């Protein structure tokens, strides 16, 4: 029954006293009236005696010092299974999306540790995106973990969502999205995506929505992970996509101050290392079961220095980064292919065709990049003839890479490509001996195919 | 305008004085709870002309 | 008429009658301390975090500590005349606004009292300060434009109605003027305006209330007010006591736009309030929820489906979709977007508008930066023409800066090269515009019209300008039906085109720039 | 002020007091111990540097009454954490405690006269019926209420007041 | 021009029953303490611990 | 002013009976548990890197001996200590 | 009736019996020695404790000192009994002159007035100085702020806006020294003795030398005294000698009064102690202030907070780099950074306007040049680019000029120069009608006649 107390409210965080025999357990829920609403709290720590401090699943406007506390003895719990497919969430696996009750067999805790170092599995077999610059610089394998890098306004989203056209529609598998942090009018526009497109019945959708209190981002992404790995467990090969995974770590540098730790470096939770390394160990591909998983990583102000991006590049398998310095010259898709890499790019996996390729494209684009600092002040009259052909044909395989998406036609106008791997690799060959050492820059960029550039140029 | 309305002004506040005397009895017959013939109206009608 | 003075003098009488002498019950405390505009209250056992507070006279505090055995609150007024030993009484009241129609033309403080002397206000009752955002499952998506009337920000940076905008850049810039044009030009779209002004000077203020007076637009608009004089709680909340205003269009199928100015000053009223209460800092001396204050707030402006309005109105209203546009305003000091004040807004927005002083002193004006100045809801906002034609000029002019620098040593210039440099500079000379003076659709389409197929590419650069304000002049008076046309519709055809084209090849011709 | 600190140790001497059936004694006791406090040169001692067990020790020979091995015990541990100072706050929680446990309270009622008595019987029986407890009456008569009468009690306030009823309705400009 | 004289004309009203309504709660505290009753003052109290 | 391990069931006991040094150097209790660290009241005869043992076979490195308490760290899951344990 | 209980620094904590404690700005007085001491309260803390600034030095006091309660704020004289005298921030004489002969005092804290009294203005107030009324120029009854680090020329430039203003102005003007230099207050106070135009000017003097708590305080008393006679219903000039000071005075209290840090180490409530201040300085439908104030920069570093709070407070700022002061060209303004509320065509009107903006222009550019300059040297640049350096570089010069309290320095005689010369000479220059003469020719010549004539002798 009811039997702690309230006696402190500052923030989001929230002080409960109970009876020194009966104390809650970290991570245990709680429960309290505030006013007509039923708010929940996690217990984060068990701190003097009897007293527990916690954070609101939800605001703590109106509360009081004194009320009456109840104690449920188990973690938040959430849905799991094929009731939750078509289903949109909150943290606390409620339906938001006025549809009725789940109608669930079994709730899980969101709280469970990793699978175990013998239950790990290396199935690296190679996935096609359909993107250039993806599939040729870093190439994806299922079952793999890819991060989405960039600041603000480069192509995450829009990326995400060619992603989720060409692999989840064709997977034929269930998936979730967690909406960790994400707008709430992205998120509806999503919702509707995926119903007009009718796939909706396929996939599960978590959102955090930036406007909920700090508490709900906090745990949406544990609530997303549970959904993924009951399907795993199943044997179900399922994908994963997580909005950003960022703003979990900033959620808990909200909290961190009120929870009484002193801070660290640039300001973030002493804890940030741990924090990030218990969400990202659960998310892997056991002997059981594969989750394949894309997540978009924000980067403050682009500084991948940046404490929170630098820590999460050491959890991922293809890791691929998108620059403003590109984006700049609305050169979308925004890769850097100096930056972009993938565990699978070596040769025995990709086959020393496409490996050959790639260290190619690079080594050209890294001498580029040293002869355009002569050229700005000295001009490019004063280059070998040599470097002035790199200088060429690097300027072009710099704007071959871009790629119109049919998830952007609205942004662009125009009418989006695919592209398989074989085309791909034969285009970039192309570019780097002399078969297209004749068309303009221009004639590439955001074209398609190398089979059609020659068109572009001939309508240049 | 701001002539027209300063001679509406004084105007106005001679009338109100016989007005705001009927307010403090309604005011006072409220807030005792009951209405009241009070003998001391002496002390209304002076403050009533010496303020205004 | 003061004679009607007078006959409210009876209405002084229906106070009493309305009046009651009831003994209500309260929880009780004593001010402990007192200390530039924070209270330290014992007692008040039933206070509610939020919770308005009442003092002696009509001022009141908000408690945001509760703290065992002392509530920690904030004065909403001038402190200095409150003592150690005051009593204090907790009400059960959350904050509320005087909200609706009669609000339009007022300047209101943060509390809504009005401040321009005009009497006292007319209002529709009052709403919560602090609110909850329209879920995931309540929204509609963004597909309708609200014009600013910029040929530089209607064209690359469209903005749609629900979408929330970020103006950002150092001082001295044009943050306010495109701001106030964007309310301006709203005099006739039926867009309800509210502009929020967060920590200015006064005068600033009466300044462009002025300018607001000498156009059409303060019938238009509310204008909300927390002076630098003001106590740091009238500000931190006025962006919310704005918003609720707004709300009110909101939830019964109207537009409005709300001008947040200084999001920024907002920002450094809630670091005093919260170092004043002893919370432990953050990075750069802020707290660490000021990423919460300011995503709460901007996520509130959204756009509702029409089921929403329907339930909210009871019925009342059917078939109406209501939004809320947003215009925050952020000052950088050199350009340094990596403060932490401009990352978390530069966050949370659906895009931003970059204006910057190198742009500025070269006279491009306004100063908007084509590169990092982006719109995440883009062509949904435009109309059909402006999106058929504005699409091909952002990122060209973009690449158009790139290639200049290559080029800027480079003696032999290729006829693609030579050609992109000169369109570039024809397009950064046409995007220039003065302030106050708003260009319809018509205009701005024609305008675009004429570079997108190449009328201006054999004109003089200098004469550009004059080219444009004597092509406008000539179509208004000559080819007026087709914007009439343009303007209602937004429409664009093959017999668009084919007029259009008409119209360039006869002013070309007859006309002189 | 020293509220929150001596919260943990009021608490524990009312518990120890029930459990040994001493609670009125031990509040005599502790009316002792922060009287001492209350003493110049004593006081000096107490903003010193000296030792706990040294200060405890001095203290504690000062508190002669205090029975020994239960109040004088209880000084070693409030001088090993310097709270001796705290003494006339951990007294008063500790009568705060007993209150509750006795359910009893005081309750303090305001007027512009000395009331009738007969009132005081009515009042009394009211105040046992809102609040659920034994009402001890110390009313006052006060210059300031114009007519009518205050009711308070812990810090629930029921304004019957003349003066508050006025100033309630001069608040409708 | 017009317009700025009818806003001129709440502003004229507005503080006439400020003034009125203050001074008539400064009469109705004379009048009212001059005018307490001991019966009145014990029927305060029966009101108040009859609702209490 | 704040509190520094003054809890009321502790104090309690010392007022009964003041000398609970009477009780082993070898043993005590946790009395608080948060991000993996734990401490703990008793362990008079702790020392600096000394292996505590928990319930579950779990241990704990003792790295701060403070005056009245021991600040240890947890060698492996910790979310399920409590404290009276 | 209270006993001091602790002394930090400027800080004194006072104790008073709980039914009396002072109100907040209360004045305190305590016997410190053989003198008397006024505190002024700034925290009720709990208890009947009060925290206060001493208006003097805090040294010799002991604890347990007998403090006497003043039942008023402190309160200064203020009207024509204050022209001509120089005070103290206690409002007190400080010349050797016998007592003021006030009919009132004022209370220094007051509230600013209302949005209901403010008046617009559009009146441009003409200057002696070609860059200032070119670039930035200012309307009566506007705030003007001069930006700049140290030794950059913030007194030079508002002595000679003192000399052109003051002195055609026919009304009363008020000179508050804030936290400077007690020499230069003096050098002031004769050569207005010695012009016989003391007699129109109130001084209120908080000079460096001061305890902290008169540096903070002494702003308001000379704004309070402005105050009275803009109410009155005067037109008046009000002159702060360094802004800097009084959020400075605020920094080394605030810690004391122990409020966390914020920032760079300023004190958190930085922006409403400057707000505050601030909004008492205007212009008003009874009367008018018109304020030049001048706004030191710390370690040059105009993103500091302290001027970056005072940039939005002001209507025209002028901002003086060292860099420019270093080439010897003075005054040393920044014209790309310098900008004022009233640069608008339809106050100005347009030849002005475009005069000003093409110079912005044309300096602009040659920044954007100066990185090729430098590695490269000019002869690589285009034959424009040539002609865009050729100009700017006459441009520059020709914004320096002689000043009439600058003369002790340069020795050359001083020049005041009509807003026409300047629209005329800039307007010539950028047309190319002087492309002839040589750079030195615009160095330091008032108009551009003398320009001319500084040519023919090279
Ligand atoms: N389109 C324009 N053309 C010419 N001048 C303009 C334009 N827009 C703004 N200005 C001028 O720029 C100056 C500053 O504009 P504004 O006050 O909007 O800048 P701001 O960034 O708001 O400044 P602050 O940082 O002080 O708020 C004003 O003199 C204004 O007249
Ligand atoms: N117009 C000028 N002509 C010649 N010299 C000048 C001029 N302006 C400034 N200087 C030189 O710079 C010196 C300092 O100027 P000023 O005292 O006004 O500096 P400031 O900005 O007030 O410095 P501080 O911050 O130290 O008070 C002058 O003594 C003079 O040597
Ligand atoms: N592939 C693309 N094609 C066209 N426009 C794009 C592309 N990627 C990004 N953009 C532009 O950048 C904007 C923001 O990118 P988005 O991914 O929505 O933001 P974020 O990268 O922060 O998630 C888009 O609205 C669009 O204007
Ligand atoms: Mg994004
Ligand atoms: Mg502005
Ligand atoms: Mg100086």
């Amino acid at each position: 029954m009811a039997t702690g107390k309230i006696v402190q409210v500052i923030g989001a965080v929230v002080d409960v006293e109970f009876p020194q025999d009966a104390v809650p357990r970290v991570y245990d829920a709680l429960e309290v009236q505030n006013g007509n609403e039923r708010l929940v709290l996690e217990v984060q720590q068990q701190l003097g005696g009897g007293i527990v401090r916690t954070i609101a699943m939800g605001s703590s406007d109106g509360l009081r010092r004194g009320l009456d506390v109840k104690d449920l003895e188990h973690p938040i719990e959430v849905p799991v299974g094929k009731a939750t497919l078509g289903r949109i969430m909150n943290v606390l696996g409620e339906p938001v999306d006025m549809k009725g009750e789940i109608g669930e067999e079994e709730r899980w805790a969101i709280h469970r540790a990793a699978p175990s170092y013998e239950e790990l599995s290396n199935s690296q077999e190679l996935l096609e995106t359909g993107i250039k610059v993806i599939d040729l610089m870093a190439p994806f394998a299922k079952g793999g973990k890819v991060g989405l890098f960039g600041g603000a306004g480069v192509g995450k989203t829009v990326n995400m969502m060619e992603l989720i056209r060409n692999i989840a529609i064709e997977h034929s598998g269930y998936s979730v999205f967690a909406g960790v942090g994400e707008r709430t009018r992205e998120g509806n526009d999503f919702y509707h995506e995926m119903t007009d497109s009718n796939v909706i019945d396929k996939v599960s959708l978590v959102y955090g929505q930036m406007n909920e209190p700090p508490g709900n981002r906090l745990r949406v992404a544990l609530t997303g992970l549970t959904m993924a790995e009951k399907f795993r467990d199943e044997g179900r090969d399922v994908l994963l996509f997580v909005d950003n995974i960022y703003r979990y770590t900033l959620a808990g540098t909200e909290v961190s101050a009120l929870l009484g730790r002193m801070p660290s470096a640039v300001g973030y939770q002493p804890t940030l290392a741990e924090e990030m390394g218990v969400l990202q160990e659960r998310i892997t591909s056991t002997k059981t079961g594969s989750i394949t998983s894309v997540q978009a990583v924000y980067v403050p102000a682009d500084d991948l220095t940046d404490p929170s991006p630098a820590t999460t590049f050491a959890h991922l398998d293809a890791t691929v980064v998108l620059s403003r310095q590109i984006a700049s010259l609305g050169i979308y898709p925004a890769v850097d292919p100096l930056d972009s890499t993938s565990r699978q790019l070596d040769p025995l996996v990709v086959g020393q065709e496409h490996y050959d390729t790639a260290r190619g494209v690079q080594s050209i684009l890294q001498r580029y990049q040293e002869l355009k600092d002569i050229i700005a002040i000295l001009g490019m009259d004063e280059l070998s003839e040599e470097d002035k052909l790199v200088v060429a044909r690097a300027r072009k395989i710099q704007r071959f890479l871009s790629q119109p998406f049919f998830v952007a036609e609205v942004f662009t106008g125009s009418p989006g490509k695919y592209v398989s791997l074989k085309d791909t690799i034969r285009g970039f060959k192309g570019i780097m001996e002399g078969e297209y050492d004749h068309l303009p820059e221009q004639a590439f960029y955001m074209v398609g195919s190398i089979e059609e550039a020659v068109e572009k140029a001939k309508k240049l | 305008a701001q002539a027209e309305i300063e001679a509406e002004r004084k105007r106005a506040r001679e009338e109100l004085r016989k007005q705001v005397a009927i307010l403090a009895v309604a005011g006072a017959e409220k807030i005792i709870e009951r209405s009241v013939d009070e003998a001391a109206n002496s002390d209304i009608v002076d403050k009533l002309v010496a303020e205004l | 008429m003061q004679l009607n003075s007078t006959e409210i003098s009876e209405l002084i009488k229906q106070r009493i009658a309305q009046f009651n002498v009831v003994s209500e019950a309260h929880n009780e405390g004593t001010i402990v301390s007192v200390s530039d505009g924070v209270i330290r209250i014992h007692g008040l056992a039933d206070a509610m975090q939020g919770e308005m507070i009442s003092l002696p006279g009509n001022r009141y505090a908000i408690a945001l500590n509760l703290e065992r055995d002392s509530v920690g609150a904030v004065v909403m007024g001038p402190y200095a005349d409150l003592a150690e030993g005051m009593k204090v009484k907790a009400t059960g009241r959350i904050l509320e606004v005087p909200v609706g129609r009669g609000l339009l033309g007022r300047v209101v403080n943060t509390l809504g009292a009005p401040i321009d002397g005009k009497g006292p206000l007319d209002h529709d009752g009052f709403s919560a300060v602090e609110a909850i955002a329209p879920g995931v499952i309540e929204r509609q998506s963004v597909d309708q434009p609200v014009q600013t009337g910029y040929k530089a920000v209607d064209s690359m940076i469209p903005i749609g109605r629900g979408q929330r905008e970020l103006i950002i850049g150092d001082r001295q810039t044009g943050k306010t003027a495109l701001a106030i044009d964007a309310i301006i030009n709203q005099r006739d779209s039926g867009i309800k305006a509210i502009y929020v002004a967060i920590g200015q000077k006064a005068s600033t203020i009466s300044n462009v209330v002025r300018k607001l007076e000498e156009h059409g637009a303060l019938a238009n608009t509310i204008v909300v007010v927390a002076t630098a004089s003001e106590s740091a709680a009238l500000q931190y909340l006025a962006p919310y006591a704005g918003a609720a205003m707004g709300e009110y269009f909101r939830d019964r199928g109207e537009d409005a736009l709300i001008i947040y100015d200084d999001l920024s000053k907002q920002a450094v009223a809630y670091r005093q309030i919260s170092l004043l209460l002893r919370r432990p800092p953050g990075r750069e001396a802020f707290p660490g929820d000021v990423f919460y204050l300011h995503s709460r707030l901007l996520e509130r402006a959204a756009r509702v489906n029409a089921e929403y309005v329907e339930a909210f109105t009871k019925g009342e209203v059917k078939g109406k979709t209501g939004s809320l546009t947003a215009l925050p305003i952020i000052e950088t000091q050199a350009g340094d977007v990596s403060a932490f004040v401009p990352t978390n807004v530069i966050s949370i927005t659906d895009g931003q508008i970059f204006l910057e002083t190198n742009l500025f002193n070269a006279g491009i004006r306004p100063a908007v930066n084509p590169g990092i100045s982006v719109s995440r809801v883009g062509g949904a906002a435009q109309t059909k023409i402006m999106k058929k034609l504005s699409g091909g000029i952002r990122t060209a002019l973009a690449q158009y800066r790139e290639l200049a620098a290559f080029s800027q040593f480079a003696s032999d210039l290729d006829d693609a090269t030579r050609k992109q440099l000169d369109h570039g500079q024809k397009v950064t000379e046409l995007l220039k515009q003065k302030q106050y003076a708003p260009m319809s659709v018509a205009q701005q389409s024609l305008v675009l019209f004429a570079a997108e197929r190449g009328y201006l590419a054999d004109v003089e650069l200098s004469k550009i300008g004059s080219f444009e304000a004597a092509l406008l002049a000539y179509v208004d008076r000559d080819h007026a039906p087709l914007m009439q046309e343009i303007n209602q519709t937004g429409g664009y055809n093959d017999e668009i085109e084919g007029k259009l084209k008409g119209i360039l090849d006869s002013f070309k011709a007859t006309q002189s720039w | 002020e020293f509220i929150t600190v001596a919260r943990p140790y009021a608490k524990a001497a009312f518990d120890f007091a029930v459990e040994h059936q001493s609670v009125e004694r031990w509040q005599d006791m502790l009316a002792f111990a922060a009287e001492v406090t209350k003493n110049e040169q004593m006081a000096e001692l107490l903003s010193g540097a000296l030792a706990p067990e040294t200060l405890a020790e001095s203290f504690i020979a000062v508190a002669g009454e205090q029975l020994d091995e239960n109040g004088q015990n209880l000084i070693r541990v409030m001088a090993e954490n310097g709270r001796l100072n705290a003494l006339p706050d951990v007294l008063e929680q500790f009568i705060h405690l007993r209150a509750v446990s006795e359910a009893t309270a005081e309750v303090d009622v305001i007027s512009a006269a000395a009331l009738s008595e007969q009132q005081l019987a009515k009042i009394s029986a009211a105040m046992e019926k809102r609040l659920s407890r034994k009402v001890k009456l110390n009313a006052k008569i006060d210059k300031s209420v114009m007519a009518g009468v205050i009711i308070r009690a812990g810090d629930m306030v029921i304004d019957g007041s003349v003066r508050g009823r006025l100033e309630r309705l001069a608040d409708v400009l």
